């Protein structure tokens, strides 16, 4: 019952993908 | 004007003429500048339709052909073709304008011009070829951190929505890119979602073009970093989690890698710790983590890092064959971050449940902890201390982790200058000699090694840590209530007991 706790932002927090989109024209 | 007339005013045809001189000469002359600009500029002005299209097929090759950073007065005649009617014109124009706008300070000077309201016209009038040039404009402007708040606050992301929805696959690559651009920032995200442009996302998930399919998946992937984006979609779009599971085996690589992510953002929230594991998405990151591109690795442990947060998965995730792969994962050396989701899934495991202990311990974790208890990043060590500090607790555990030699690997790293590792080793240590019917590998490890448990409650008795003078004085009355002869005239060396202060 005394387990070691896992910290609240102990977690692979998300993120924003680097990606950038580019227009593509006639 | 005396001898004969034409149509064309004579400025015009001097300009028509210098510009036939231009357009066979490109490489000796720069044309944003000088000569050709003001030819350029006298063929926008004029009233003739054909020589303003001359003027906007040249503007558009030339456009095509470099990019650089120009002036106001490069910029003002392509905003004035942009008033146009004519639709070839029209799509001239556009062109122009965004193979100006790949450079990045003609974003800013584009945008800067109210170029924004010409191209949203442009791209709600339903000429289809002007609709893909504009909202390609839109795409290409929206790559410059400044301008994405004055394009969501300027009404682009209606038309954008609509033309996303389009049957022509160049308008809608362009509208769901540009729509991908507008999820960069979190308050873009929140404009983009006021717009309801998500359930069209959602939809689309399920293209078959490529670009389109990875572009919504990425757009996607990038609106559930916010917890309250996770929280609305779950209850609007409840299908996605499916989709994206099933977008992991994918043709292309890059939205596997992709939706994976996506899964680890859900996978934040604990109601996505479920749900994507009800979907069924457990084979597919089986797969994954042993595969050979590091990338879809990364992903995939980043993201079983996430679900088996929630105790309630643990023996499906244990019963999908999970240890052995992560154990493997430990092995490599040359990216800590795979490590670090490795062993912190394995950490997680230990601490949900007691029950599939001799499974874990059957995939050779322990020696493998151990292995790595001193030669891996601090990190790793931390979460290596953690889980030891887990299995140490497991009563009937504790002496086959004696047995197993756990001390030569607790022992030192109570050295560590560490809390996390020092602590959680100290505490493991300290649970090991806790009413445990064998005391034997505790009397082997009293001085070896590294100083044995002698040398470890020596220094702990002097630490300022409250809690760690604690555990010391703690081991030794468990030592003492051990009722083990030997052990207890150990304890007769009172450096200890002079130092029990």
């Amino acid at each position: 019952s005394r387990i070691p706790i896992r910290q609240p932002y102990h977690y692979s927090q998300p993120t924003t993908a680097p990606f950038q989109a580019q227009a593509k024209f006639h | 004007d005396e001898a004969s007339v034409s149509p064309i005013a004579d400025n015009e045809r001097e300009a028509v003429t210098l510009l036939l001189g231009y357009l066979e000469d490109k490489d000796q002359l720069d044309f944003y500048s000088g000569g050709p600009l003001k030819a350029l500029t006298t063929l926008v002005y004029s009233d003739n339709l054909n020589l303003q299209r001359s003027a906007a097929l040249a503007f558009a090759e030339i456009t095509e052909k470099y990019v650089r950073q120009v002036s106001r007065e490069v910029l003002e005649p392509i905003l004035i073709l942009l008033q146009s009617q004519d639709p070839q014109i029209q799509v001239a124009a556009c062109a122009a304008l965004g193979n100006l706008a790949v450079n990045n300070e003609n974003k800013l000077l584009i945008v800067e011009m109210g170029g924004l309201e010409p191209l949203i016209n442009q791209m709600m009038g339903d000429n289809v070829e002007v609709q893909c040039n504009a909202v390609g404009c839109i795409t290409n402007l929206a790559t410059r951190d400044d301008n994405k708040h004055k394009i969501a606050t300027s009404g682009a992301l209606i038309p954008l929505t609509k033309l996303a929805k389009s049957k022509h696959i160049r308008v809608q690559r362009n509208a769901t890119g540009a729509l991908l651009n507008m999820t960069h920032s979190e308050e873009n995200r929140k404009e983009l979602v006021n717009a309801g442009a998500v359930p069209v996302l959602v939809s689309l998930l399920s293209s078959t073009d490529p670009d389109v399919q990875y572009y919504c998946t990425t757009a996607l992937s990038n609106i559930a970093v916010d917890e309250a984006n996770r929280k609305k979609l779950a209850q609007t779009e409840p299908r996605l989690v499916s989709k994206l599971v099933s977008l992991m085996d994918s043709p292309s690589s890059r939205v596997k890698c992709q939706a994976t992510l996506a899964l680890r953002n859900l996978a934040s929230d604990t109601s996505y710790q479920l749900e994507i594991v009800r979907a069924g998405g457990l084979p597919h990151l089986v797969k994954l983590i042993q595969s050979d591109s590091i990338p879809l690795v990364l992903a995939s442990v980043a993201c079983i890092r996430n679900i088996s947060i929630h105790p309630l998965n643990e023996g499906l995730i244990v019963d999908a064959g999970f240890l052995k792969p992560l154990v493997r994962l430990l092995d490599y050396k040359d990216s800590e971050e795979i490590q670090c989701h490795a062993v912190s899934t394995l950490r997680n495991l230990a601490a949900s449940s007691e029950k599939n202990r001799k499974e874990f311990f059957e995939s050779g974790a322990v020696e493998k902890c151990k292995e790595l208890a001193l030669d891996s990043p601090v990190s790793v060590q931390s979460e290596i201390s953690a889980c030891f500090a887990i299995l140490a607790l497991a009563d009937v555990s504790k002496l086959d982790l004696l047995e197993a030699n756990i001390l030569d690997a607790l022992i030192p790293m109570t050295f560590s200058q560490n809390q996390e590792v020092s602590g959680n080793a100290a505490a493991a240590l300290a649970n090991l000699c806790s009413r445990v019917n064998n005391y034997t590998k505790i009397i082997e490890a009293w001085d070896r090694p590294n100083e044995g448990i002698r040398g470890f409650l020596i220094r702990f008795l002097k630490s300022d840590y409250a809690t760690f003078e604690h555990i010391a004085l703690w081991t030794i009355l468990q030592l003492l209530e051990s009722h083990n002869d030997k052990v207890e005239d150990l304890v007769k060396n009172d450096d200890d007991i002079i130092n029990g202060v």
